C-alpha cells in the first residue's frame, strides 16, 4: 500500500544493547587461561 | 656416482639401529596407535591444502576444469616425492636439520630455507585464523551484522557506502577491516583486530605447549569435526532451490581454458602447497616411528583421502555458488516484471516468467514513446555463476550472504566458522611443529629453559612480529605476501630434494632399506620417476614461469571509496617503494649455498 510521494521513515531498530561479542570473547579468554594454567601446573608437576 | 668419502661414518648403521631399538625413550615421545599418526598427518595435509588455498582464486579463476589437470599432476608429483619423503625421517630417526646435516654438510641450505618458508606461512595464517574467529565472535545472535545496512545519523536512511554496495561487503570492508584507500596511507591500530589476534595466539599456544603429546589429544577432534560438518553442509546444499546448477557448471569444462598453460603452473603450485612437501613437518612426524612401521600403503591412503576431500569441498562450494546465482537471477527477473507492471498498470499476476517476452513486446507494440522510458535489465543465468571474487571473499562476502537466506542462519554460520577454525588449527599445528623442531635440534640453547618456555618465547616473537597485518592497509600487504608463498625459493628447495636424494644418497641403500623394513620391491615406475622424467617437469614449469613473469601485471585491488562506479575494481599497479621488498624476500638463499662449498674448496682442494 504505497502512496507514491510518501515514504516510510519511522522504522529504526536496535536489538543488541552492548557488544555480545565482547562477552563471548571474555568467556573464551577465561576458558583459555584456565587451560593454560592447568596445563602449566600439570607440566611442572609431572616429574 | 656418489663422490662423497666417508658416507657411512655419519649415518646410523644397521647394527647401531638394532642396538638403539626398544632402548631409547628420552626426548623421543613414542606415538600412540599408528592410525592416530596417519590421522594427524592427513588432517594437517587437508587443513593446509584446503582453507584459503583451493577455493581461493585458484578454483574460481579457471572456474571449473581448473581442477582436472591438478589431479593428474598429483600422480606426476605427489605419490613419487611423498614416497621419497615420509621415509627418510623414518630411516634416520631425525628430520629438519638432521637430514641435511648428517649427509653432505657442505650445502645445509634447505634447513633454514624450510624454516623461513614455514615462518612466512604461519605469519599470515595467524591473521587468517584471527579473521575467522572474529567472524565467529560476531555470531550467536539472530540479527547478524552482515544482513542489513546501518542507518546513519539521519535516522531514516543508510550510508552511501552501504547503500551503493552490499551490506555484507560494507560489513567486511568497513566494520571489520576499516580498509584504507591505498597502500601509501597508514591508519589506526585497530585495537579489536589486535585483541582477536592475541586471543588466536593464546588458543594456539594452549592447544600445543608440550609437543606431540598435547597435539595428539586435540587432533582426535580437530581432524574429524570438519569432515562431519562438510557432509551435513552438502546435504543441506542439495535441498536448496536452484541447486545442482553449480555442480553441472563445474562438471562442464571449456577447452580454451585448458589451452592456456598458466592453469598448469597454478595447479602444480597448488598441489605442491596442498600435499605440503618440502616443509619439514612430515619428516618431523615420521622421525618418531618404529623402523618396521609400514610406510608405502599409509602414504597412498593419505593421498587418496586428500584427493577425495578436495572433490568434496569443490562440490559443496559450487553447490552454494549455484544456489546464490539462482536466487540473484530470480530477484532480477522479479524486478524486471515489476517495472513493466508499474509502468503499464497491468494486473499483478498476468505477466509471469513464462509469458514475459510476448507481453513485453505487445505492450511496446501498443504505444511507442511510453515503453521507451522503461529501463529493463538483461540479467541471464550462466553469467551470474561466472562472477568470482578477486580474493579472500569466497568465505566472507559470498558464503555469509548465502547463509543469510536460509532458515537457521546463526547456528549454520557458527558451524561453518567452527569448521574453518578446526582446519586452521590443524595447519597451525603442522607449521608450528615444523618451525619449532629445527630450533631445538640445533641445540642453540643449553638444557636449561626447557621447551615449555622455548615455545613461549618463539610464540611471543611471532606475536610481536605479526603486528604489521593489523594495520589499516595490512590486508594489501597480505595480498603481496600470499602470492610469494609458493614462490621461487620453495621450488628451488623442491628441486634440490630429489636430486640430492638420487645423486648424493645411495639409491641402492634406499632400496635395501625398503626390502628391510617394508619389502614388496617397488615397481619400475617408482624408480624411473625417482631418477628421471619426474625431476624434469618442475624444471620445465619453472622455466615457463620465468618466461611468463617477464610480462609483469602486478596490481593490488583497492576499495577506493572516492571513486566513480565505486562498487567496482581499482587498478593502481604498484609503488616502487615495495619493489625492494621483492629483493629482500626473494633470492636470499642463493647467496648462502655456494659460500661454504667455495670456502672448503679453497681451504682443502
Ligand atoms: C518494439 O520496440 C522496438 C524498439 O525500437 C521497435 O522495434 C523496431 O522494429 C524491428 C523489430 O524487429 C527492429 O528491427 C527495429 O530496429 C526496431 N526499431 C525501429 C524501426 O526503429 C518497435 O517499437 C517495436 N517492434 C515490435 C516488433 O514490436
Ligand atoms: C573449507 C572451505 C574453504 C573455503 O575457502 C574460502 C576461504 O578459504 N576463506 C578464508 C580466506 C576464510 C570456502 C569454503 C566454503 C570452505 Cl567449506
Ligand atoms: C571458456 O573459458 C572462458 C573463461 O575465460 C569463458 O569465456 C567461458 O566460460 C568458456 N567458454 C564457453 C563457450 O563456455
Amino acid at each position: 500500500l504505497e502512496f507514491l510521494g510518501i515514504q516510510p521513515t519511522l522504522g529504526p531498530p536496535n536489538q543488541p544493547p552492548v557488544s555480545i561479542w565482547l562477552i563471548v570473547f571474555g568467556v573464551v579468554m577465561g576458558v583459555i587461561v584456565v587451560g593454560i594454567v592447568i596445563l602449566i601446573f600439570t607440566g611442572i608437576r609431572d616429574r | 656416482v656418489l663422490p662423497n668419502p666417508g658416507l657411512d661414518a655419519r649415518i646410523p648403521s644397521l647394527a647401531e639401529l638394532e642396538t638403539i631399538e626398544q632402548e631409547e625413550a628420552s626426548s623421543r615421545p613414542k606415538w600412540d596407535n599408528k592410525a592416530q599418526y596417519m590421522l594427524t598427518c592427513l588432517g594437517f595435509c587437508v587443513g593446509l591444502g584446503n582453507v584459503w588455498r583451493f577455493p581461493y582464486l585458484c578454483q574460481s579463476h579457471g572456474g571449473g576444469a581448473f581442477m582436472i589437470p591438478f589431479l593428474i599432476l598429483l600422480v606426476l608429483e605427489g605419490i613419487p616425492l611423498l614416497y621419497l619423503e615420509f621415509a627418510i625421517g623414518q630411516r634416520l630417526r631425525r628430520g629438519s636439520l638432521g637430514v641435511w646435516s648428517s649427509i653432505h654438510p657442505a650445502l645445509k641450505g634447505l634447513g633454514l630455507a624450510s624454516m623461513l618458508t614455514s615462518f612466512m606461512v604461519g605469519l599470515y595464517y595467524n591473521t587468517i585464523i584471527s579473521w575467522i574467529m572474529w567472524y565467529l565472535f560476531n555470531s550467536f545472535q539472530e540479527p547478524l551484522p552482515w544482513s542489513d545496512c546501518p542507518l546513519n545519523e539521519n535516522q531514516t536512511g543508510y550510508v552511501d557506502e552501504c547503500a551503493r554496495s552490499s551490506p555484507v561487503d560494507y560489513f567486511w570492508y568497513r566494520e571489520t577491516l576499516n580498509i584504507s584507500t591505498s597502500i601509501s596511507d597508514s591508519g589506526s591500530i585497530q585495537w579489536w583486530m589486535l585483541l582477536c589476534l592475541a586471543c588466536a595466539w593464546s588458543v594456539l599456544y594452549m592447544c600445543t605447549i608440550r609437543g606431540i603429546e598435547t597435539t595428539g589429544k586435540a587432533v582426535y577432534i580437530t581432524s574429524t569435526l570438519p569432515y562431519v560438518v562438510l557432509t551435513i553442509f552438502l546435504i543441506r546444499g542439495l535441498t536448496l532451490k536452484g541447486a545442482t546448477n553449480g555442480i553441472v557448471f563445474l562438471f562442464t569444462p571449456n577447452v580454451t581454458e585448458l589451452a592456456q598453460p598458466d592453469t598448469w603452473l597454478d595447479a602444480g603450485a597448488q598441489v605442491f602447497f596442498s600435499f605440503s612437501l618440502a616443509f619439514g613437518g612430515l619428516i618431523s612426524f615420521s622421525s618418531y616411528n618404529s623402523v618396521h612401521n609400514n610406510c608405502e600403503k599409509d602414504s597412498v591412503i593419505v593421498s587418496i583421502i586428500n584427493g577425495f576431500t578436495s572433490v568434496y569441498v569443490a562440490i559443496v562450494v559450487y553447490s552454494v555458488i549455484g544456489f546464490r546465482a539462482t536466487q540473484r537471477y530470480d530477484d532480477c527477473f522479479s524486478t524486471n516484471i515489476l517495472t513493466l507492471i508499474n509502468g503499464f498498470d497491468l494486473p499483478e499476476g498476468n505477466v509471469t516468467q513464462e509469458n514475459f517476452v510476448d507481453m513485453q513486446q505487445r505492450c511496446n507494440a501498443s504505444d511507442p514513446a511510453a515503453y521507451a522510458q522503461l529501463v529493463f535489465q538483461t540479467c541471464d543465468i550462466n553469467a551470474f555463476l561466472s562472477e568470482a571474487v578477486e580474493g579472500t571473499g569466497l568465505a566472507f562476502i559470498v558464503f555469509t550472504e548465502a547463509i543469510t537466506k536460509m532458515p537457521l542462519s546463526p547456528l549454520w554460520s557458527v558451524l561453518f566458522f567452527i569448521m574453518l577454525f578446526c582446519l586452521g588449527l590443524s595447519s597451525m599445528f603442522g607449521n608450528m611443529e615444523g618451525v619449532v623442531v629445527p630450533l631445538q635440534d640445533l641445540r642453540v640453547i643449553p638444557p636449561k629453559w626447557p621447551k615449555e618456555v622455548l615455545t613461549g618465547l618463539i610464540c611471543l616473537g611471532t606475536f610481536l612480529i605479526g603486528f604489521i597485518f593489523t594495520l589499516n592497509s595490512g590486508q594489501y600487504w597480505l595480498s603481496l605476501l600470499d602470492s610469494y608463498a609458493g614462490s621461487i625459493p620453495l621450488l628451488i628447495i623442491a628441486f634440490c630434494e630429489m636430486f640430492s636424494v638420487v645423486y648424493v644418497y645411495g639409491v641402492d641403500r634406499f632400496n635395501k632399506d625398503i626390502e628391510f623394513m617394508i619389502g614388496h620391491k617397488p615397481n619400475i615406475f617408482w624408480q624411473v620417476t625417482w631418477r628421471v622424467v619426474s625431476p624434469l617437469l618442475m624444471l620445465i614449469i619453472f622455466l615457463f614461469f620465468f618466461v611468463v613473469e617477464v610480462s609483469q601485471e602486478l596490481t593490488y585491488s583497492i576499495w577506493d571509496p572516492g571513486y566513480e562506479e565505486f562498487p567496482k575494481s581499482q587498478k593502481i599497479s604498484y609503488p616502487n617503494w615495495v619493489y625492494v621488498v621483492v629483493v629482500i624476500v626473494a633470492g636470499v638463499p642463493s647467496l648462502t649455498i655456494p659460500g661454504y662449498a667455495i670456502y672448503k674448496l679453497i681451504r682443502n682442494h
